[PDB]
Formats: C-alpha cells, structure tokens, sequence
C-alpha cells in the first residue's frame, strides 16, 4: 500500500520531467536511442516518446 | 615518461598546494585540519605550518621544506603566502613553457626583472630609526597587530606587542633567551617578569645582606651518608642560600634550562662540594610563587615571556607569533631600510616592471609583463577573502597609482574601508619583502630547470 | 543530471574530434580502417571514418549525419566541421558554469554565424565565370587536404574543362550526377584523360537498349521439338534487330535466373550484333542523356525510333581492359555528359584517385553554384574570430564572453594546420597575429613559406561556399547537443 | 562537513520530552542510557577531526551547565546548512559568511541583556523558586516523575551552602535496592563505606586521622625473621599516642595490622579512592599526615558520631557533628545503578550550577523564549548593516527558529502549527509566550507552572547562549586525508 | 522510522525470553536444560539460575537479565509468576506505538496505574499472626511446589517456616537470612532434612592423623594466620602449642594457608598428641558467619591470641553419615545479638543438591515479606483478573485516548491466568470465560485452580501468595519496562 501510490504517480514524473518545458522555445528534450537498427528520435513531446518506450509500471496503461 | 609530459605530470601538481593555503592567508583566513601519519591533529589558520609538515607523492612539492624552514625563522610575517608568491612566478613560467621558451630565458626573464623593481622600493624606503623613542616604539606596536598575528590577537595584540617590545629595549645593545607559557588565563593576563621561567617547585625569600640578590647556589653533583648529608646543607645556608639547585629545595633541573638559570644571574656552575664560595653564586632578586618566579632587580639580557590563554591552542598559536614577532623586530632596528607592506609591496614592485617592459621590448617584452601579471596575483589572494573582485579592484588601484606616483594605496588585507597602508601604520622589513619576493627566484631555479626525474627501486 | 550526461558524451566527441585532426593539411596523416568482410580501406576523409566507426555515445552518432553534409559539398578539409564542434562543445562547458542557459549559448552561435556569413561576403574575391586560369589555381589547392597535386598536372585541366563543358557558363546548378567514372586496372595517375563520349564498363555501330532478356519461351520426338521451338522465338528476335540495323544490345542485369541462352548468341554473331549484360539501372540516364536510347520493354514494342544514335563506336583495349568508346553524341539535350576513365597500377591507389577526383569535382561544382574566392590555410578563419572579437566589446551583453570563446575556437582550424606540419600551436599563432594585421585581410598564409604570403601568385586559391557551408553545418551540429540535455535507451 | 552528521544524532537529545540514546560498547559489552550527548560523542568513536572540536569543548559545557550540551552543537548543525546555501546561491566567500554571524552575534548578546531583569535585596522569590527549579531543569530523562521528590533534596541543600561555592564538600550516595520514590534526606556527612566485623561499632567523641602510606634448623631463622613483625609495632605505637580511636588509609591494609588495631580500639577504614580520603578531611577537619610521630603538625580530625547504620541494603557511614555548613549531602536510593548513575548528572544540572549563581543576579526566560527572543532582536538589525551579510542576518533567525522544532519533534506534535503560533505570540510583544508540549498548544511560562531562581537562569539559559557565540566562531572548511 | 523499528525488535527479544520462561511459570512449569561452557550441566526452572547462564549477543535481552535480578534483590522469590510481568507490558506496546502515544505518556499511564495497583492489593490484605503454622505456609505454597522433591515438601514446608521465626523479630525487620546458613552433604534424602540450633560446618579437614574423634567442653576458636616456621625446628612449634594449652583452646579454625604458609607435618602431629581439634583449608568469605555466630574475634598473630577471644561449646563433635564428614557444634556460649542457625541438606547426586538448595532459598524469602507486612492475598493468578476489575471499569473517566492504554495495563493482567492454563493442560479461554464471570460480582480471592480446574476459592486448596510479592515486583517490572522505550537504536561504540 505504501509503494503502490509511489510508484503509480511517479510514471509520469520520471520521463516526464524533461517535456515540462515543452511549451516555450527553451523546452528541454530526450534522446531516444534504440539497441538496433540505428533508430532513433529527438522531440520535446511524450507523445513519441511514451508510445515507443515500453513500461512495466501499470499506469502508464492510462 | 619523459620530456615536457612528464614535465607536466609533476611541476603542475605546484597549484594544488598553492589553492589550499590561498584561503588561509591573512587575517581573513579559515581554520583547516591536518593530520599527520603518527595520528596528531593540527588545525590552524596559518597556511605556512600546514604546508610545513605534510606528507604528499610528488617532489614538487618538498621543495617547499628548504623554504618553509627560512622564511619563518628569518622573517615569519606575511609567511602563509609565502608558496602561493612561490607559485605566483611559476604560474606565469606554465604557460611560457608552453609556447615553447626556453627556461634560462624564463629564469633570466625574472630575475633581472626583479632587481628593476628594487630601484622602485628604495624610491618608497622609509627609515623607522631616524625618529625619536616614540615613534619607534610605536611603529612596532601595530606592524605585527595588523599582519603577523591572525588568530584572535587581531584586537588584543597590545597587550602581546607591548610585553614584546619591552623585552626588545631590555636586551638592546633571542637565542639566549627561554620562552614558553602554560594553559590558562587570558590575554590581557599575561605577566612578564625578568628572568628565566621555572616550572619546577621546592617559600619566601627575605632580603639577605646584599642589595636585592639572593646568591644563588647551583650544585650539578648531588651530595654524596646522613653525616656528610647534613653538613653540606649547612655550608649553603654559610653564605645565605635559601633556594638551592640540584639535579638529583628545587631538583630534577632540565639541561638547557639550567644554563639559562646561571645566564640570567651571572653566577657559574659549581660541579663540586668544595667549590661552592660567593664568587660561584648567582645573583637573582628573589624565588617565589605567584612555577616560581624568577625576578632580576638589576638590567639583565635575559626577558622572557608568559603566554597565557583560555584554549590550550591559542598558546601554542601566541607563542609561535611571538618566535616570528622577535625576528620581525631584531630586522627592523638592525635594517634601517623598512617598506609598507600589507598589499602595497607587492603591488609596488609590479608597476616597477610594467613601466620598463615598455622600454626594453625585445624578447623581454612579454617576458617582463609577464613578471607583472605574477606580481599582481598576490594581492588576488586577499582580495577572494576580503570579497573584493581580483579584476575589478586591481583595474582601480593601478589606475590611480598611475597618476599619483605613491603606491601606498592598495589592497587592504585586514578589510577596513582604508586603502591607505601608511594610515594603518603597517610596516614590513625591506629585508623581509627581499627574502620572500627576491629570494622566490632562488626556489624558481630549481623548478624551471626541472627535465626528467629519475625514480630508483626499492 | 542534465549537465554530467551530456558531458561524458561531450569527451567521446573530443576525443574522435581530437584524433581526426592528424588527418588534415598535406601533412596531416589518414587511418587503417578493417571492414568487417575483410577489405581494407585507407583514407584521409572522414566520410570512411565515421562510417565505419560505431560508437554507442549519440553524439558520436549523428556527427556522422552532420559531416555527411558536407562531404557531399566539398569533400576536403570537411573534418574542421566536426573540430569546430569539438572545440565549441569543450568552450562552452566553461560559459555553462557561468549561469549561461544553453539555448542562449546555441542561440549565440548562430547569431555570430549571420555575422561569419556576411565576412565572407565581404572578402569575396570577384571571379570569372568560365576561365582556365582562375578555376585551376582553386582546384589543386583545395585539395592539399591529402596528396593530389604532386599528379594533377594533368588532372588539373581535366576537372575544369570537363564540367563547363557538361552543362554551361552560366553557373547555377551544373549537377556532378552526369559524370561517370571509370575505374580500370592498369596505367598510371597521369593516364587519365577525359573522353569525348560514353565509355562501357563492362565501326559506325548503333547502340540499343534492351529491358527485357534475350532467352527461348522460357520465362523467369522430343530431340528435335526442343531445338526447333527454341531457334525459332531466338530467330524472330533476330529478324526484328535485322531489319531495325541495331549492332550493340544492351541487356539488364542477368544475375538473377534466365541471363543469356547460348543459342541466342550463335544468331546474334553473324549478323555483328553486340550483346551486353548485367547492366544496373542507375546507367539507363547516361545511356538516354547521352546515347538517346529510349527503354524497351517488350520485343512486341521493339523498333528503330526507341533505338538511339551515335557516329563511330569502337572497341579500346587499354591494358588488357576492353572499353566500348563512342565517338560523337547526337541527340536533344541541353546538358551534354563527360566520362572520364581512371587508370592505375594497383586497387588501393585507384580508389584513392576517385575520392581525390571526386573531391576535385565537387569543389568545381561550388565554385558553379555560388562564386567567390577566399584565402587558403586558415587565414580567413582568423579574420571572422578578429571581427567577432571586437564585434564582442561594441554589444557587450553577455554574449561578449559567449563570441570570444567562438572567436578562439576558430583559431583552431589553422592551429590544426600549424601542428600537423611540426609546428608550434601557441607559438606560430602568436605570431601570426601579428602578421594579420600586417596582411591586411584577403592576405592569406602558404604551408611550404609556413608564413603569410601572397595567394594568387603562390596558386593559393579556395571557394567561398565551402567556408559558409561549414559554418552553417557546424552551427546546427553544435546547437542540437547542447540543447539535448539526456539521453534514453529504450525501443 | 565532519560536523553536520553529528546533529542529526543529538537532535533528539535536547528538550525534556527528548529521548534517551542507548550506547554499547565493544570491550566488556556494557551498555549505557542517557539523554545529554556529552558522554555519547566521547564513547563513540569519531573519524573526522571537526567532530572532535564539539567533543573537546563539551567539556567546558558540563560543569558550567551540564544540561543539554549537546545544544551548542547543534545551531553550529544548523549554521553550517545555511552557510553552504550562502555559497551557492550568493556566493559569498566563507569568510564573510562566518562573520556575517558574528556581526549578528552582537545583537544576540545584547538581547539577553535587553531582556536579563535585575532581581536583589528580599530573598523571598529566591528561596521559593528552589523547589520550582526542580521541576523543569534538575530532570529532563525518564526522572520527571521524581521532581516532587527530588525537590526537597535539592531545595535543602542550597540553603544549607549560605554561600559556599565548594562542589567538593558535596558528597553523591548511591544506596542500591530499594525504589527510586524510597530516597530519604539525613542530616549529616553519608559515604559508603563498611566496618570490620570485631570492630567496636560506636565510639564516642571519635577522631579523624588519615594515612597517605600503605599498611641449623628451620625454625632457627625466627628469630631474624621475628624484626620484621616488629618493625609494624613501632608504628601503631607513634600513632596510639595522638589519642584517635579510628584510623583511615587511602590503600588497603593487611589483616596483620588490622587485627592490632582492634587491640588498642582503633577502628580502621579503607577501600578509599579519591574523594573518600579529600572530602573526609574537608569536612571533619583533617589532614594528610606523612609524619605521625608527634600530633602538631598538619591538621586532626574529630566527629561526634563514629556508629555505622543499615541504609538499604548496603550498610553505609553516618557522620554527625560538623560545625561547619559548608559541606553539604544528598542522598539518593535507587534499585538499579542504570537511574541512578544519570541521576547524579542531574544534581551537576542544577545544584551544583547553583553554587556559582551567587554573583550573577540577572535572569531571562528559559525554556525556548530567550532563544526566540534574540531572533526577534537580530531582525531589526537586518536593515541597518544591510551589505552581503545581511543574508546572514536574516539566517541567523532561521537556526533559532529550528530549536522549537526540536521539542516538538521529540514530542510527537507536528512542528509547523506549534512553530507558527509560537512565533506570532512573540512578535505582538508577548516575552512570556512560550511552548507547551503539554496540551499543543502556546502559553505563559507563569501559566505553565515554569519557574526557576533569577540566578540560575544566567548560568544555564543565559550562559549557554553565551557560550555558544564564543564557539560558533569555529571554522569549518575541507580538510587534509591522513 | 529506525526508532520504530529498534522498538519493535526489542519487543521480539521480550517476547522470546517470556516464550520460554512460559513453560517454567506456575507450579507446573518445567524445568530447562542448559549445556554451559565449562562443561556443567544445570537443570532447573529459577529464572535466576536459568538467566545467569543465558548468552545473547542483544543488547537488551543482557538487560533483561538484570531486571529479573532487581526482583531478588528486593522479594527473591516468585520466579515462577513475576518473571513474565517484564515482558507482559512490551507484548502489548506493539499496538501503543501504532496509535501514535508519546513514550512518556506510556511510562506516565502505567507509573500512575502502579500506584493505583498497590491501593487495590492493600484493600486485599488479610490478617496474619507472627507466629502460626498452617497459615504461613499457605502463601509459600504456590511457590513450595516447583522441583521433583516436592512430594516430600509436606515435612519442609512446617520447617521453612519454622527456620525463619528461629531467628527473626516482631518489629517487622528485613530478616537477613544471613544468620541462617543451608549446609550441604552427600549421602542421604531430601526427607530426612534436619535443623540444628547451632553452627554446623561441613567444610572437610585434611585430618592427616585424625586422633581426637570429638571435644567435650571445648572452646572454639578463630585464626586468621597459619602455625608454621617462618618461610630446633619442633621447639618452635612446641611453645606454640604452649599458648593454646594455656587457654584452654581445644577448637581451632584456620582459613587456607596454601598461599603462603601451606602446611606442615609437625604442626598437625603436635595436635593430635595433645588431642587437638584443628579445622583447615577454610574459605575466607566464612570469617564472617563464624565470627558472628559463635562470638569469636579474629587472631591474625600468635601474641594477640588469648582467653578473652576465645568463645565456648557444650559438646564439638563430628557427625559420619553416608560417608560425610560434618561438624556439629552443641550449644553456644558467649550469646551476642546476631544468634545463628544451621539446616542440613542430604542429597545423592550434586545436581540434586543445589536442586533442592534453590527450592529453600526460594521458600524462605517468602516469609520475609509477610513478616514485614502482615497482608496477605490470593495466590495462582487470581487478583491479576480482580486487579484488572477495578482498573477496566475506571477507564470510562480516562477523559480521552488515556483510556485505550489504560485498557492495555488491564489487558496485561491476563496474560498470567493465561499462562497457567497452559502450563496445566486446559483452555486458555475457558478459564478466561470463567475468570471475567467469577472476577465480576462475588466476594474476593476466587479464582483458578489449576488443581480442581475450576473458579473457587484459593484459600480452600491451601494456595496463596505474599501480599509484598506482587507489591514490589509489578512497580519494578513497570519501571524497567520504562527504560527499554527509551532506547532510539543500537550504536557500538569503543
């Protein structure tokens, strides 16, 4: 019960603290790189970059 | 490794040492803990002992040993900077090296251009001695209260200055003479007395035949039974000895601190029975506790002082001051020749310099302007810990030194709202300023030919 | 920790940015590089660098994008692009610590990049838009990048007679795509010479196009049944190229399954008719540019207005190398096309002389798309960061710091120069500061007098577009990391 | 930084509601529990140097005020969080920021002067405010259920000083078993000791004496061998002419002469360390004696009642008789050692403070409400001085603020709402406004029921705060690895 | 929470040691079996014994061992009941921490229902004679049956209680059972126990010649130094001889000389031609019970012996029984205010002795407690649930969250009928059921009996218990209970 509301409310909080910005020409960015391929991606919005990180933490579900 | 790499791998290891004491140097520094590899713990604000006994890798650095044993025995004021004014010259030499110059021209840079700049001081000489009394007893009450001492005496150096300067005028025409102090007290409570101090004890001496001395009777051979015992304790009473001396009532004598004994009363040592006569006595006012106390009525060369203090370390810290405080006094009646330190010197010497680089050109163009930039380095020390900008307050002090041919206005280390070094009466030795910014050419000789260095085996 | 991961990647950059600058000047010095199959490929570029080279580090990734850029514009000294980017990467962690933003800083480069532009512009020197004396002397010096000019006595007229012949003097575009090189075994450097028409890689004959594949009715008693079936779709095939008067075919690549039947080939030599096989594509532009051959689908569809046209075509057997020249182009087209045939004794020196001819092109084609002169070895890279300097104290601001720390970094580029030569980094530029303001602006800087001299009358030339184009490709290299601010591994 | 982890260990050391700490040993696996961190930071081991300071001038702390030491090191604790934060935001030079203190620090002084409230001539609120001292400061430990009993040992012994500043005239007894509740007050001079079991039990009109020393055939050599035991009765007959029926040595004494002391009818007494052989001689007029042959020189003692009686379960001394007032006793009884080896560092919290108390007449409000007070005062300097120590100002307000938090958080109670209220009581003018941990809530010292002597107030509440400035000053920078 | 936490385990550690002293509480507990590291076995079910010889690295659990020690300092006996009551409260401040209660409110709840514990036991007392028989023995005999000898404790227990009012007074003293010594043989029952009016020593002499097998009017006497040459040679030990011939002393005691003077041939030959009685190889921590009892003043030298030192005896014999060797002195001459008793103990096994030695100490300090008050109450846990009828009831007025730990104090009682019924074989609940029924209206001192397994009255089956023995003990098991929550986490220090 303790770390069942931590880590549902921190999903967001760990990837996310770096989209705050997103609004604004001084929005901070993430650099998504992939193990293959030689893919990758760079925007300030976590739309990207949720969509394509997989997440074991069930509400990122939401 | 060799060549200028390893150059590089050693000589640069100077500006980790020169950044510890950088914040410890004048009134404004801190308290910093040391521990040496025995276990004793050292904490003292001045930069110039911490450096003293050290343990570090790099020879770089033990170099500084030949110079931390000068520079406080000759002078010991303004001596915390005195490897940061070392560092100062070989700041300056790291990046000509790395153009490509060679280190004679480096060496040969620096040293001429420091005897130019001696002109410039004897142009700013002071003389202390053509005074009266007055004047010179008072110039040295705050040449030591405004730089030497920085821990707690920086108010309080009165009462230390003035029981100094009193043992000075006794002995005018130090090794001579034993100094030290127990734990307590406080600063202003500090006895001086004529005599040596003796820590040991057995009370009253009465006045004796002679005029204010006791005759004073000193035996090294312990007497040597009970008929034998008796009698030789009589034949001292013989000539009116009530305080007798002897290794085996005072006993168990140190060896040095003996001979400062028959030092302070004239008398002799009397190694027999049968040589004890009045002639072999000393003579000395009188034996009491107030340790007992040692007076001499009569002008002797023996003056001692007793420190006291409420912190068992500021006895250690008022001591020391004191060995440097001797020093600084015996150069300033010896040397006629005295300057304004506290920030002026230095500052002096590099506008010196900066004038005649102009006029040699040269090779030496760069090479004497670089001698000014290290000079203006030292008074960057104390400008980061009295909170005044290094660039910023330098800019103003050269610029009004410019118009204005007296170089007195500087950097004040103390932090007053007085720029004026001869308003705050602060007076260094010519020597002095000779030994630590002159001499640290010397200790740049030795590191400017550095090539290769040879590590043995075991 | 926005600041310490984006700084551990910042050193790996340093680091490959470091080692590359042995790699510039004539004297500098290129890598062994092993592919993973097997061959071996030395080069003094960083286009095969950075290629083969694979860094889990993202910075070092995409500086691969970035010089990728601009290799394809010059080709020569393209490793100062990434230099650049070391060297403002490494000054700007000293302006972070100052409480600089990053944007502020990215955003500061390419404010003083506007001002590089227009320096440029400014010391443009005024050029000709056809002329053999002026292009030569711009050629051969941007190309001190490896070793070229010891040979290119030769090479030199080739490349500046070849491409204003391929399109105009009008300048504008001018396109590299219409050139093709060939790559032959034998001769030497110096026996390479341009030819008037379109050689074949692999007298008075037409040259067709086939796209499909000459086979029987076999598509990707019984003695007889198989022989005659078979000749007689091959003859009808033959009696459709008879009557159109076709002596060279040209048949697609073959690899594949059906190739070429043997019995096609019986009909085809009596008649004199040419069969050539294997054929990528990408060839079918020069073969309609040049040739004006139209693509044949079907044999339905074959006749003699699909076919091309030519004067004289033979056969030139150079070194054992069979070669179809052709002599003559008739045709409708407004941009002519130029081969040119490599020659050379041994694999690694060929392919050393196409980048070095390529890259002698491609500084052709810059001098084509925008004219202008600049000074050679750095000079004009001192210039833009002495403007800068002063431009820095006029504004104040705190961008004052920000375009003096740019400012030095340029000074790097012809540091780099100075210490590939044996020469002193601080010492020579000191110098040279001096001397730049003796020179007076468009004086430029010789490596052999390792002195400033004269440009023109050293043949010390270079184009204006490929000093703008590696401001603006380093500029937005350099903005792009700094405002990255982490990483993420991940999908 | 070797200094700010020792806060956080003595955070709840402080306050009377603070918890004790419980401290283990490693040589003979003891254990000890108590609330002051005087004896905590001195048994436990310290690697860093700076944390050594605090533990050298806690000493100082102990016999000036002894209760709740640890108080000076922690506003060091608290001054060294807002001084980094001094570095990096403002970026001051450390230097300036010590001093930025100690430029606040005269205002802190002149505060408890401002406050400090002269009280002389009638003793009448001074003698009745000694039982009420026993009610706050004597017991801060799990001993505040005692302070109804303990204050009538505490309030007797005073009056019975009349002046004297002599702590070594005060004798500490430990009676074991029993209960804490069981502890009575006898008049007279108690020391545990014991007697011999064919001793005369009482002697009347006894004297006191002290020693500094230590007490062809086979059988054809006894009579070389036979000098030896004569050589012990050359010496019991010097002594038996000074006309003193009980003897005392410092060491033990063998039963040989034991037993020729019982011939004569001279009790004997031994088993004394330190303050059995000095605190004896003070009170019944005694004196070291190294000569005993003729009874003139040094000094002799006497005492009316020599008889040993049953306290507890130990039988322990009762001497009567003493003419002087100087000397004073207090007895405690106790089960177990573990109480009562911290109810003695009690007594060193009041009693023996109030033995210096004499001469400082001047008193301020204890309890949280002088630390608050000299917050208050220090915020009016802030616009004066003004500069870049005015950060400092305004900081030095911020550590005095914390110390509330520290009774609060030992209590239970939230620290914001009771900090909050306390602050705004303060600053409409009200001094008295003060903690109470109690109901949660503000009010009066007076309401409260806290009072204490107007000379005890100096040389804990006042002398503390005092004392703290002067060891504030210590400088803490990065320091040198061994 | 590193505070909470330190709490909770030593809650744990509490809980252990009461889990195991559980099986030893009440007349039924059981004896423990311990292997100590010198290689003796022990068994016995005295906390005391079993406690002395526990070794746990806790730092608390080392403590716990002193708080049981503090109970024999001030009753030393009950360890079959009180022994718990220092675990009983920590068991339940598990759910205290949980609510939030401040330390000191928790000691403050459970000091203030001490006192009111005490007020509840004196309006139990009952009215107890100085001198009686059956009576005195009903409050022992909870604690009289705990080893296997208990069977034939019904001819000790009028004994126990016969050797205390020997040497005692009326005015209500401490009653130091220094006085009374329990002397040891081997050979014989527990049955065949006895008690002797005077000084019995069992300590064996070298007895090298062994002459005199007994002294008739013999005066004992007391020498702390030895009789030997100083380390021709008969003369010097003859005149020796001549000065205790010349007070008549044919009794002598002497501690052990091994140290120095050993012991020599000559000496024990001139005795036994005089037919003197010597004792030797004498500890010395018995210089004290000999010189109080018989009135004898130490000699520590030959010239400070003399008559007036000396005291006196009707008859000095030695008793051989069983292949023992005791002394046995008959009556007692120069009478002093410290008068002293003898019992002797007969035993097989060495094990068996100290067994039943404990089971006597345990039984006379019972007396000591009724002899300083008179009270008396019920015994086999049955005022802990009347106690916790009074306490319950009140927690109504607790004005607050006061009362949930007021409850707990009252819940904590339970845990003593608890164990019983255990212990016995029956129900936990089913006794509790008929406790909180019984407990609720009638009369006073009914409770459990783990005999008739029933709720009726103690005083029936003769099973009772001091009224000083819950007194003193729950007042200190509440205040050690005290300073176990004050401890914040373990540090090692140097």
């Amino acid at each position: 019960a303790e770390n069942a509301r931590l880590s549902a409310f921190v999903g967001a909080i760990a990837v996310g603290d770096l989209v705050k910005s997103t609004l604004g020409p001084k929005g901070m960015d993430k650099l998504l790189q992939s193990a293959s391929s030689n893919t990758c991606m760079v925007t300030n919005d976590g739309a990207t970059i949720l969509k394509s990180i997989p997440l074991d933490n069930p509400a990122a579900k939401v | 490794q060799h060549g200028l790499e390893a150059k590089k791998s050693h000589i640069l290891a100077a500006r980790s040492v020169a950044s510890i004491i950088k914040t410890s140097l004048g009134p404004r520094g801190l308290d910093k803990i040391l521990i040496s590899p025995d276990g004793e713990i050292t904490i003292t604000n001045d930069g110039a002992t911490i450096l003293s006994q050290m343990e570090l890798d790099n020879e770089i650095a033990k170099l500084l040993v030949q110079l931390s044993k000068s520079q406080d025995d000759e002078i010991g004021d303004g001596t915390t900077g005195v490897v940061v004014l070392a560092s100062a010259l070989l700041d300056q030499a790291l990046e000509l090296i790395q153009k490509g110059i060679h280190p004679i021209k480096i060496a040969n840079g620096f040293d001429e251009a420091a005897k130019l700049a001696i002109s410039k001081l004897e142009e700013t000489c002071d003389d202390i001695s053509a005074s009266n009394d007055e004047l010179f007893r008072d110039f040295l009450l705050r040449a030591a209260k405004t730089s030497l001492g920085s821990k707690i005496v920086s108010k309080d150096h009165d009462r230390f200055a003035e029981m100094a300067v009193e043992a000075v005028i006794n002995v005018m025409d130090f090794d001579l003479i034993k100094m030290q102090g127990r734990v307590g007290g406080s600063i202003s409570d500090s006895k001086l007395i004529n005599g040596v101090i003796l820590d040991k004890d057995f009370k009253c001496v009465l006045p004796k035949e002679g005029s204010d001395g006791v005759k004073l009777a000193i035996l090294t051979c312990p007497f040597e039974e009970q008929d034998k015992f008796k009698e030789m304790i009589d034949d001292v009473k013989k000539a009116g000895a009530d305080v007798v001396i002897c290794q085996w009532a005072v006993r168990w004598v140190g060896g040095q601190e003996l001979e400062h004994i028959a030092i302070s009363t004239n008398g002799r040592i009397v190694p027999r029975f049968q040589d004890l006569s009045k002639d072999k006595l000393g003579t000395c006012s009188r034996i009491y506790e107030q340790m007992l106390i040692i007076e001499q009525s009569k002008e002797t060369k023996t003056v001692t002082c007793f420190v006291r203090g409420s912190n068992k370390m500021i006895v250690d810290e008022a001591e020391r001051a004191l060995h440097d405080s001797l020093c600084v006094v015996r150069n300033l009646v010896k040397d006629s020749r005295v300057v304004y330190g506290g920030g002026a010197a230095e500052v002096t010497m590099s506008l010196a310099v900066s004038e005649e680089a102009d006029k040699q050109r040269g090779i030496d163009q760069y090479a004497f302007r670089g001698f000014a930039q290290a000079l203006d380095t030292i008074p960057m020390t104390l400008a980061e810990n009295s909170g005044l900008d290094p660039i910023g307050t330098l800019s103003t002090l050269k610029s009004k030194q410019l118009k204005e041919k007296i170089s007195n206005i500087g950097v004040d280390c103390l932090g007053y709202g007085s720029n004026d070094m001869k308003e705050l009466f602060v007076v260094d030795p010519f020597i002095g300023k000779k030994q630590q910014i002159l001499l640290a050419t010397q200790l740049c000789r030795m590191i400017l030919k550095i090539d290769n260095v040879i590590i043995s085996g075991k | 920790k926005p600041q310490e991961v984006r700084k551990a990647n910042i050193i790996a950059a340093r680091s490959v940015a470091d080692a590359i600058r042995t790699s510039l000047g004539p004297k500098g010095m290129d890598k062994m590089i092993k592919t993973s199959r097997g061959e071996i490929i030395i080069s003094n570029d960083g286009h095969t660098i950075l290629k083969q080279m694979a860094i889990l580090h993202p910075v070092a990734r995409m500086l691969v994008e970035v010089s990728a850029a601009q290799d394809s514009e010059a080709g020569d000294g393209t490793t100062s692009v990434v230099i650049l980017t070391g060297a403002l990467l490494g000054a700007a962690e000293r302006l972070l610590n100052k409480g600089i933003h990053p944007t502020i800083i990215a955003d500061s480069f390419q404010s003083a990049a506007k001002r590089s532009v227009d320096i440029l512009l400014e010391m443009c020197h005024k050029v000709s838009l056809s002329d053999r004396e002026q292009l030569v002397r711009a050629a051969s010096t941007s190309l001190s990048s490896k070793i070229v000019s010891q040979y290119s006595s030769f090479l030199a007229p080739l490349a500046v007679d070849s491409v204003l012949k391929i399109s105009d003097e009008n300048s504008k575009n001018v396109d590299l795509n219409d050139i093709r090189l060939v790559k032959k075994v034998g001769g030497t450097i110096d026996d390479t010479e341009m030819i008037d028409g379109v050689v074949l890689t692999q007298e008075k004959a037409k040259i067709g196009l086939i796209q499909f594949q000459i086979s029987p009715p076999k598509p990707d008693r019984q003695m007889d049944k198989i022989l005659k079936e078979e000749r007689a779709y091959l003859l009808n095939i033959c009696k459709k190229i008879k009557k159109a008067k076709c002596n060279v075919l040209l048949i697609q690549k073959s690899i594949l399954r059906d190739a070429v039947n043997d019995l096609a080939l019986h009909f085809l030599s009596k008649l004199n008719i040419m069969v050539v096989k294997d054929i990528e594509r990408e060839e079918i532009e020069f073969l309609s540019k040049g040739l004006g051959c139209k693509p044949i689908a079907d044999i339905e569809l074959f006749t003699e207005d699909r076919l091309g046209s030519a004067d004289l075509v033979e056969e030139i057997d150079s070194d054992g190398s069979k070669i179809v020249r052709v002599t003559g182009i008739r045709n409708n087209n407004a941009r002519p096309t130029v081969s040119v045939v490599i020659r050379g004794a041994n694999n690694m020196i060929i392919d050393e002389t196409e980048r070095s001819l390529h890259d002698a092109l491609c500084v052709i084609r810059c001098l084509v798309k925008e004219r202008g002169l600049i000074a050679g070895g750095g000079a004009p890279e001192i210039e833009i960061s002495r403007r800068l300097s002063k431009e820095a104290r006029s504004m104040e601001g705190v961008q004052a710091f920000i375009w003096q720390e740019f400012a030095s970094a340029l000074e790097v580029i012809p540091t780099t120069l100075a210490e590939n030569a044996g020469l002193n980094s601080i010492k020579v530029v000191t110098e040279l500061r001096s001397k730049h303001e003796n020179g007076e602006l468009n004086d430029g800087i010789s490596v052999r007098r390792s002195g400033t001299t004269n440009t023109y009358e050293e043949h010390i030339l270079q184009p204006v577009l490929v000093s703008t184009s590696a401001i603006t490709l380093a500029s937005e290299c350099v903005k792009s990391i700094l405002r990255i601010d982490d990483i993420a591994f991940s999908r | 930084v070797g200094a700010i982890a020792v806060g956080d260990l003595v955070k709840s050391t402080l306050g009377p509601k603070g918890m004790d700490k419980l401290l283990q040993s490693a040589s003979s696996n003891t254990c000890m529990v108590t609330n002051d961190g005087a004896t905590i930071l001195k048994s436990i081991p310290l690697d860093n140097p700076a944390a050594k300071v605090l533990v050298n001038i806690s000493k100082v702390q102990d016999d000036e005020v002894g209760d709740g030491t640890t108080s000076v090191t922690v506003l060091s604790a608290e001054l060294l969080r807002e001084a980094e934060k001094l570095i990096d935001q403002s970026k001051i030079h450390p230097q300036t920021i010590i001093e930025g203190y100690r430029l606040a620090s005269a205002a802190a002084l002149d505060a408890l002067t401002k406050a400090a409230v002269d009280n002389s001539h009638d003793k009448t609120m001074f003698r009745e405010d000694l039982i009420h001292i026993a009610k706050t400061t004597l017991s801060s430990k799990i001993l505040s259920q005692d302070k109804d009993h303990f204050a009538e040992l505490a309030t007797n012994a005073i009056l019975r000083l009349k002046g004297s500043t002599n702590l070594e005239h005060i004798q500490i007894i430990k009676i074991l078993g029993g209960k804490l509740s069981d502890s009575f007050l006898d008049e007279g001079f108690i020391l545990a000791k014991k007697f011999g079991n064919n001793q005369p039990k009482r002697i009347e009109n006894a004297k006191i004496l002290i020693a500094n020393t230590t007490l062809d055939s086979t059988a054809k050599l006894a009579q070389l061998e036979k000098a030896e035991r004569e050589k012990m009765k050359n010496k019991i007959a010097k002594i038996s002419k000074f006309g003193i029926n009980t003897f005392i040595n410092r060491q033990l004494i063998y039963d040989y002469p034991e037993q020729l002391f019982t011939d004569l009818g001279i009790n004997s007494i031994e088993h004394a360390d330190f303050e059995g052989v000095e605190r004896l001689a003070l009170v019944t007029g005694g004196e070291v004696v190294s000569t005993f042959d003729e009874p003139s020189k040094c000094k002799l003692g006497e005492c009316d009642v020599i008889e040993e009686i049953m306290l507890g379960e130990q039988p322990f001394l009762k001497f009567s008789g003493c003419k002087a007032g100087e000397a004073c006793t207090i007895v405690l009884r106790g089960a177990t050692d573990q109480t009562l080896d911290e109810a003695e560092r009690s007594l060193h919290d009041a009693l023996s403070v109030l033995s210096q108390t004499t001469k400082e007449t001047r008193t301020v409000l204890g309890g949280g409400c002088a630390e608050m007070v000299m917050s208050k005062a220090v915020d009016t300097e802030a616009q004066n001085i003004d500069g870049k120590k005015s950060l400092a100002v305004e900081a030095f307000a911020r550590a005095l603020r914390q110390l509330p938090t520290i009774l609060a958080d030992n209590a239970g109670f939230d620290s914001s709402e009771l900090v909050s209220k306390l602050r705004s009581s303060i600053y409409n003018g009200i001094s008295t406004s003060g903690l109470d941990l109690n109901n949660g809530t503000i009010a009066d010292m007076r309401q409260l029921g806290i009072v204490e002597s107007y000379k005890l107030k100096r040389a804990v509440v006042s002398s503390a705060s005092e004392a703290a400035e002067v060891l504030l000053r210590v400088d803490n920078i990065i320091r040198a690895r061994p």
